[PDB]
């Protein structure tokens, strides 16, 4: 079965450089054309670059030619995307995809995708605030972190039902999001309800207990 | 180069109904039109390739037609597992260009939002800030309007709103509304209220607190 796994997504300053890599397995790599496609919530899917099976031909759209460089290592079965002079506009999720043809064609297989963030903003852990007040509804406010992502669970994943975690919204400089969980009234505050927030970027992990005010 | 106009952008339909998505190319593209399905969080999934040929493994209820500039993708009868985003891609000339997509929504019975308000947490006031959160949960349709009134008077500066995707269990929506404001501004007022007008109610459902 075909498998494509890319890595290298990270936070980078404008004008900086990055090198995404894509590991391919489950098929004879040197026979297919490979490619990079990026996706944003406001511009959708967007083809970034394609390279032929032999590596001889490489194609790029205008907006990215000159700065990006696609390349392949047919011995290692790895694909690469060298990016330079990144712009805030290159911020996107980058997908590694295969072409069914030896040169270029439609895309039949896609990797999980790696996310790139170009910004001058500094990595900063979030401030976690507990939200205290049939069943009751409690919440958690994760404020001012950067970059994404942040992992929010309740009782370390013990509370699954009734949880709503809203998409982070880019504030002015930093992100902020909220999560709410609802539980039977007989279980709170008679039972403790903690909210856990992990921000891998800053190696931070906070546990905030929701106590009645 | 070649431009592809997809439509409709978003389509709300109920289970079992026919779904028709259209993609029109600016230039004759032959039969080199492809279609992809994308569920939230996951990457695109190849459904139909050049020549309107179904990719193997895709249910027969999916199909596409067209040659030239007018292409049609249809789902005979939409099931729960079909709720996703669909994209068309022309692979006739560089640059490869995709359609803008069609986001599908499950049409379900209306439902009022369960609103609740939270005054700022102690430790936040301590750090000089004061955010007031208001959760409006499990409602539908998604269209709703929230307004923050700091003592009868409305506020527009300092509001952050986030919505969730259609729930994969009850097909409903939920949104978070956060009124942030200086600790001072906070302490120097009293009645904070969260007003929400939803298709499901004549009277704007209100939730407030004092001090």
């Amino acid at each position: 079965e075909v498998q494509l796994v890319e890595s290298g997504g990270d936070l980078v300053k404008p004008g900086g450089s990055l090198k995404l890599s894509c590991a391919a397995s489950g098929f004879t790599f040197s026979s297919y054309g490979m490619s990079w496609v990026r996706q944003t919530p406001d511009k959708g899917l967007e083809w970034v670059a394609t390279i032929s099976s032999g590596g001889s031909y490489t194609y790029y759209p205008d907006n990215v030619k000159g700065r990006f460089t696609i390349s392949r290592d047919n011995a290692k079965n790895t694909l690469y995307l060298q990016m330079s002079s990144l712009k805030s506009e290159d911020t996107a999720m980058y997908y590694c995809a295969r072409h069914e043809d030896g040169n270029w064609n439609y895309f039949d297989y896609w990797g999980q995708g790696t996310t790139l963030t170009v910004s001058s903003a500094k990595t900063t852990p979030p401030s976690v605030y507990p939200l205290a007040p049939s069943m009751v509804t409690l919440g958690c406010l994760v404020k001012g972190y950067f970059p994404e992502p942040v992992t929010v669970t309740w009782n370390s994943g013990s509370l699954s039902s009734g949880v709503h975690t809203f998409p982070a919204v880019l504030q002015s400089d930093l992100y902020t999001l909220s999560s709410s969980v609802t539980v039977p009234s007989s279980t709170w505050p008679s039972e403790t309800v903690t909210c856990n927030v992990a921000h891998p970027a800053s190696s931070t992990k906070v546990d905030k207990k929701i106590v009645p005010r | 180069e070649t431009t592809v106009t997809q439509s409709p952008a978003s389509l709300s339909v109920a289970i079992g109904e026919k779904v028709t998505i259209r993609c029109i190319t600016s230039t004759d593209i032959d039969d080199d039109m492809n279609w992809y399905q994308q569920k939230p969080g996951e990457p695109p999934k190849f459904f139909i390739s050049e020549g309107n040929t179904l990719r193997p493994g895709v249910p027969s209820r999916f199909s596409s037609s067209g040659y030239g500039t007018d292409f049609v993708f249809t789902i005979e009868n939409m099931l729960s597992e079909d709720v996703a985003d669909y994209y068309c891609l022309q692979s006739d000339t560089l640059p490869l260009t995709f359609g803008s997509g069609t986001k599908l929504e499950i049409k379900r019975a209306d439902a009022a939002p369960t609103v609740s308000i939270f005054p700022p947490s102690s430790e936040q006031l301590t750090s000089g800030g004061a955010s007031v959160v208001c959760f409006l949960n499990n409602f539908y349709p998604k269209d709703i309007n929230v307004k923050w009134k700091i003592d009868g008077s409305e506020r527009q500066n300092g509001v952050l709103n986030s919505w969730t995707d259609q729930d994969s269990k009850d097909s409903t929506y939920s949104m978070s509304s956060t009124l942030t404001l200086t600790k001072d501004e906070y302490e120097r007022h009293n009645s904070y209220t969260c007003e929400a007008t939803h298709k499901t109610s004549t009277s704007p459902i209100v939730k407030s607190f004092n001090r």
